[PDB]
RNA sequence: UGUGGACCCGCCCCUUGGGGUGUGUCCAAAGGGCUUUGCCCGCUUCCGGAUGGGCCCGCGUCCCAUCAGCUAGUUGGUGGGGUAAUGGCCCACCAAGGCGACGACGGGUAGCCGGUCUGAGAGGAUGGCCGGCCACAGGGGCACUGAGACACGGGCCCCACUCCUACGGGAGGCAGCAGUUAGGAAUCUUCCGCAAUGGGCGCAAGCCUGACGGAGCGACGCCGCUUGGAGGAAGAAGCCCUUCGGGGUGUAAACUCCUGAACCCGGGACGAAACCCCCGACGAGGGGACUGACGGUACCGGGGUAAUAGCGCCGGCCAACUCCGUGCCAGCAGCCGCGGUAAUACGGAGGGCGCGAGCGUUACCCGGAUUCACUGGGCGUAAAGGGCGUGUAGGCGGCCUGGGGCGUCCCAUGUGAAAGA
RNA sequence: UUUUUU
RNA sequence: GGGAUUGAAAAUCCC
């Protein structure tokens, strides 16, 4: 008996929470943005969701959503605080959108 | 090639989707008479524009839901509403041979 | 209805010939015209004309027969031995040029019908075509 | 039948029943004897027959018949079957191997040894 | 990774093998992508090598990587041979 | 292992004279001589009508017997015949005259086809300088057939070749008699053969 | 730090989410080694290639109609979640749809193919070994890590079973190689080896590899080969038959000569050349060195002994016949049938036929079987015309001309893997 | 009554 | 288990 394969395992739930960590932090990060922009409040809305979008790439740099699927959750963010953002527009920050 | 079929929508009861139905003439492999056989395909319509009886072409296309891998391509001939008065019947016919 | 015109004809012919019978009328079609020339070109018939029966257009084929011949049955060896209808309606076949048969080691034809025309099996061989075999006769 | 008859419903394979369900369809098949009887014949001959009452490895108790000029055969004793009908005793479709288990082979028996299991003699 | 190696298709006793390109994780028996020689190691014939050079130096354009082995006999057979 | 045991009794039961025995079948006591009747307690009784699978049983036999081989062997050069171009009867013939056993009785390095296959299993026969023990070994057209230098001084083979001084040889072979040579030079033709055999009545044995 | 890439929005060209562009936002990294000033193994972002793969579609894919109706995420829509990615894949809401006699639904059976077997072919049968795909890893569910798994020798949980147990609780998972047991008519060695080929890790040296290469057992198959060759009596003995003259076994044995399977002796492999070292720049190229399981086996050379034969069959089909024993007995038998006192059929013998390290038997597959008839059958009396009509679907369609070119026919081309043939 | 029309 | 009986066997008859 005992491989030592066994040490494997032990990584996996290293990495199972660094993985589940930073989603977590994408999640919280993401609502609270969204959150604003159903408010009305521009410039925080922005504010956040430029840090929301950093920890999405960061994410995407190691194993954790290492394809298109960090583009996908910020293709969706972008979209939801701009539109949500639609109601008495006033892009304040515009800073993580476009003109 | 994306494959592409002719045939006669039989159904306007969807929304945006036809039913389109296709015949297809082979002779037989052993017996060597021609049969006609015939299969129903569900085409995506976006526009609502075919209706009953429309000849169309039908395209290969990339999936629309299940069972709906097509998109009509074009009218052919409008409204011969005989074909679908063969299937009607046909479909009628089945309400007797049970009991 | 007439259900095959052509095995109609082949048939009227056929019987003709078992009695002997100097000629026959089929009625006229294009087709069976077209038949007619090469069963007239191969021999098998004296040959045919258009005639006219109670104002409708008919084919008279004159056949032929071979010599009187010796003791009981003095009647001729026939030319056409064999007629038979192959590609009929409710079955049809069509041959490719390399499907299309040798009749009769040789000795007889297969009359095709090709997109170049009414052919023998060696005018569709050599023309290099095929199409449905439309009957045998030898 | 017409074409359009062949295709609608087509030619019927002719299924071939087994004239021997020694299960799993196995060239032989051992079982233990019931009896150990002899059996009368059909009209034309007369003799005494005899046979064997089997339970098979199989799930079966069928009757097989026991070649040879004389048997050791035993209610109890095992035996192996290999199939063949006897044709003058309805019933018995199965005949039994000799020179097998519990099943002597035919004493002094010197012109067909393949069959009834005996072996090559010595000649001094 | 594409794999330029031997596979062996003689019988007992009698290898006969097939410079071939493959996929690394195939078995060596199994499907290759381009067969592109043979090789006979006891040399039973005159001709018991043959590789079609301007061939192998297409899957060396486009990285498969050769064996100790495979290098061996495509090397000697003249496929990185500059001058 | 082939046929071993009395010979010139399938002389008698083929109804024609066997040479497999070499000599004697040519000296007055084949046994073909005043005995042309089959063997056994009833050959001397009338024979019946045999039947058409009982004539081209016996041409088959008669034929087999002949070469001296198995019917395994015999059946498959005859379906090697069968599959090749040209004609199924002659090309049998063409590959049985092409066995090496055969072709040493033919080049008259043995007295007997039995004998020619002793001599090629004990590895005294030359192929194109190579030692060949193979009776069944194909030989092809340029064959050169020579005798092992190790055995020309023994007296079986100088005791044959003796006899082949000045005797002639098949139109398809070629020897030489002082060095002990020999050569195939082309497969045999039917009119090559004087084989008492019909070969149709063999491939219609084999049609069934 | 911004080569560049990602996201929103706009514009351009394309046309399903393809390419470019602008502003804005977001995103990079790691060191190690020596012959330590330069080079080798690595690292980061991006584009392309190559390879492997996902998903989608047309067509083909066994039996039962004594299975005729099936369907609630079920069919479609809008939006959303999820994924690498489309998608009722999931979710909410809306519409009421979708499938079926061209066989839905249900039941039975079953991995599929390249092929293989048979057959004149058309066809039938089959999918072992080998190659390709799939599925499974005691049964059931599940996710984690990761480029990749929902993972045989990884994890969690439920169930059944074996083992440990301080009764609280734990450990397992040969459908990997051998091996054991059970069942079964029946299926192998607890073998050698890293020398080759191939795979993983490594700058390399090298390590692991029951993949593999070999050996062992089994006439299981195929193939090659031996049990002698030549002389030898109008013909021994024994056996068998007989008209008692003789016939047979039979040139067969003896016996004469020749060769020399086994076995002995010596030599003794190919499979092996790279990795590596040195020159040259760690390149081309040149040079050089170590490297065996099989195995002292194959093979060669020398010497050398006459040195296993069996099994079926002999009434017809079917090639081979007499004697005696037995008397509807004992028994033979694929079918037709043999035996109730002369049996070429039972049992033995002599003899003969057929194959021969085999020969027979049983089972199963195709053939003969044109006996499911496409090729290639039929229905007055042989099995078979519905008791009759009307008519639905379907099948089928007179003569002329013209368009099209769906079937049909032709040309080119891609494909049709390797093996097999 | 049963087998064997020889 | 024997004789009559039948080509033999059944049946029938005799110790
Ligand atoms: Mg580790
Ligand atoms: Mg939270
Ligand atoms: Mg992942
Ligand atoms: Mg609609
Ligand atoms: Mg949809
Ligand atoms: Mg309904
Ligand atoms: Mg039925
Ligand atoms: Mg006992
Ligand atoms: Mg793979
Ligand atoms: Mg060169
Ligand atoms: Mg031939
Ligand atoms: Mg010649
Ligand atoms: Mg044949
Ligand atoms: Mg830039
Ligand atoms: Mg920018
Ligand atoms: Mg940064
Ligand atoms: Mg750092
Ligand atoms: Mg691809
Ligand atoms: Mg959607
Ligand atoms: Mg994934
Ligand atoms: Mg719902
Ligand atoms: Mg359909
Ligand atoms: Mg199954
Ligand atoms: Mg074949
Ligand atoms: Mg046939
Ligand atoms: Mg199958
Ligand atoms: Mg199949
Ligand atoms: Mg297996
Ligand atoms: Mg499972
Ligand atoms: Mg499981
Ligand atoms: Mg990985
Ligand atoms: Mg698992
Ligand atoms: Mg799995
Ligand atoms: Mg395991
Ligand atoms: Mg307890
Ligand atoms: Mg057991
Ligand atoms: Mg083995
Ligand atoms: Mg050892
Ligand atoms: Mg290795
Ligand atoms: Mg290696
Ligand atoms: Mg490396
Ligand atoms: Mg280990
Ligand atoms: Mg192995
Ligand atoms: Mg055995
Ligand atoms: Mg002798
Ligand atoms: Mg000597
Ligand atoms: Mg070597
Ligand atoms: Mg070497
Ligand atoms: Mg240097
Ligand atoms: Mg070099
Ligand atoms: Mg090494
Ligand atoms: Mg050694
Ligand atoms: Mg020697
Ligand atoms: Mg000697
Ligand atoms: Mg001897
Ligand atoms: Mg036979
Ligand atoms: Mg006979
Ligand atoms: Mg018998
Ligand atoms: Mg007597
Ligand atoms: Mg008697
Ligand atoms: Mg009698
Ligand atoms: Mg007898
Ligand atoms: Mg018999
Ligand atoms: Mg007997
Ligand atoms: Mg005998
Ligand atoms: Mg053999
Ligand atoms: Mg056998
Ligand atoms: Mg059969
Ligand atoms: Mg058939
Ligand atoms: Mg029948
Ligand atoms: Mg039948
Ligand atoms: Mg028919
Ligand atoms: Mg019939
Ligand atoms: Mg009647
Ligand atoms: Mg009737
Ligand atoms: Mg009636
Ligand atoms: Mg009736
Ligand atoms: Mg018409
Ligand atoms: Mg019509
Ligand atoms: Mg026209
Ligand atoms: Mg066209
Ligand atoms: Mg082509
Ligand atoms: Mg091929
Ligand atoms: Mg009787
Ligand atoms: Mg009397
Ligand atoms: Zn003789």
């Amino acid at each position: 008996r005992n491989l030592s394969a066994l040490k494997r395992h032990r990584q996996s739930l290293k990495r199972r929470l660094r993985n589940k960590a930073k989603k977590s932090a994408i999640k919280t990060l993401s609502k609270k943005a969204i959150q604003l922009a159903q408010e009305g409040k521009a410039e925080e809305a922005l504010k956040i969701m430029r840090k929301a979008e950093s920890l999405i790439d960061k994410a995407a740099k190691g194993s954790t959503l290492h394809k298109n699927a960090a583009a996908r959750r910020k293709s969706r963010l972008m979209r939801k605080v701009r539109q949500l953002l639609e109601a008495a527009g006033a892009p304040l920050i515009g800073g993580g959108l476009s003109a | 090639p994306k494959k592409v079929l002719t045939g006669v929508v039989v159904s306007d009861k969807m929304q945006k989707t036809v039913t389109v139905l296709v015949e297809r003439q082979f002779p037989h492999p052993l017996y060597g008479k021609v049969i006609k056989r015939s299969k129903k395909y569900l085409a995506h319509d976006p526009e609502e524009k075919y209706k009953l009886g429309d000849v169309v072409e039908i395209i290969e296309s990339r999936p629309i839901s299940k069972r709906k891998r097509f998109r009509v391509l074009r009218l052919v001939e409008s409204g011969r509403m005989d074909l679908v008065e063969k299937y009607l019947i046909r479909r009628q016919n089945y309400q007797s041979l049970s009991k | 209805m007439l259900t095959d015109p052509i095995a109609d004809m082949l048939t009227r012919i056929r019987n003709a010939t078992r009695v002997y019978k100097e000629s026959t009328d089929v009625p006229a079609s294009r087709f069976k015209e077209e038949i007619l020339r090469i069963l007239a070109r191969e021999g098998f018939i004296k040959g045919y004309e258009r005639v006219d029966v109670d104002g409708k257009p008919y084919l008279r084929v004159y056949l032929k027969y071979g010599p009187r011949r010796q003791g009981p049955d003095p009647r001729p060896e026939q030319v056409i031995h064999h007629i038979r209808r192959i590609s009929k309606p409710g079955r049809r076949v069509y041959v490719g040029v390399k499907e299309i048969p040798r009749v009769r080691r040789g000795l007889g034809i297969a009359i095709l019908s090709t997109s170049k025309g009414v052919l023998t099996d060696r005018e569709a061989r050599k023309l290099g075509v095929g199409g449905e075999l439309i009957c045998e006769v030898w | 039948p017409t074409i359009n008859q062949l295709v609608r419903k087509g030619r019927e394979k002719v299924r071939k029943k087994s004239k021997v369900p020694a299960l799993k369809g196995a060239p032989f098949r051992r079982g233990v004897c019931t009896v150990v009887r002899t059996v009368t014949p059909k009209k034309p001959n007369s003799a005494l027959r005899k046979v064997a009452k089997v339970r098979l490895t199989s799930g079966y108790e069928v009757t097989a018949y026991i070649p040879g000029e004389g048997h050791n055969l035993q209610e109890h004793s095992v035996v192996l079957i290999r199939g063949g009908r006897v044709k003058d005793l309805p019933g018995v479709r199965y005949h039994i191997v000799r020179g097998v288990y519990d099943a002597a082979g035919v004493k002094d028996r010197k012109k067909s040894r393949s069959k009834y299991g005996t072996k090559k003699p010595k000649e001094a | 990774m594409v794999k330029i190696r031997l596979a062996r298709f003689g019988s007992k006793h009698n290898p006969h093998y097939r410079i071939v390109v493959t996929d690394a994780r195939r078995k060596r028996d199994g499907k290759y992508i381009e067969k592109i020689g043979y090789y006979d190691p006891r040399k039973t014939t005159p001709d018991w090598l043959k590789v079609d050079v301007e061939r192998a130096r297409y899957w060396l354009s486009v990285g498969a990587q050769p064996t100790d082995t495979a290098r061996r006999l495509l090397r000697q057979a003249g496929v990185f041979r500059q001058e | 292992g082939r046929y071993i045991g009395p010979v010139c009794r399938l002389c008698r039961r083929e109804g024609v004279k066997l040479y497999l025995k070499g000599e004697r079948c040519y000296s007055p006591k084949c046994a073909m001589e005043r005995r042309p009747y089959p063997p056994g307690q009833h050959g001397q009784k009338r024979a019946r009508r045999p039947s058409d699978y009982a004539v081209r049983l016996r041409e088959k036999q008669k034929l087999r017997r002949i070469y001296g081989i198995s019917e395994r062997q015999f059946r498959n050069l005859f379906e090697e015949a069968s599959k090749k171009k040209g004609v199924t009867g002659s090309v049998f013939l063409g590959l049985l005259e092409s066995r090496l056993d055969n072709v040493v009785y033919r080049l008259g390095f043995a007295v007997s086809r039995r004998q020619a296959r002793q001599l090629v299993r004990h590895g005294h026969i030359t192929v194109n300088g190579r030692r060949v023990d193979l009776p069944s070994y194909r030989v092809r057209p340029g064959d050169e057939i020579a005798v092992a230098e190790k055995s020309r001084n023994l007296e079986l083979i100088r005791q044959n070749l003796e006899a082949m001084k000045g005797r002639k040889v098949g139109p398809w072979l070629s020897l030489d008699v002082e060095g002990m040579k020999g050569k195939f030079l082309r497969l045999p033709d039917r009119e090559d053969l004087a084989l008492p055999v019909n070969e149709q009545l063999v491939i219609e044995f084999y049609s069934r």
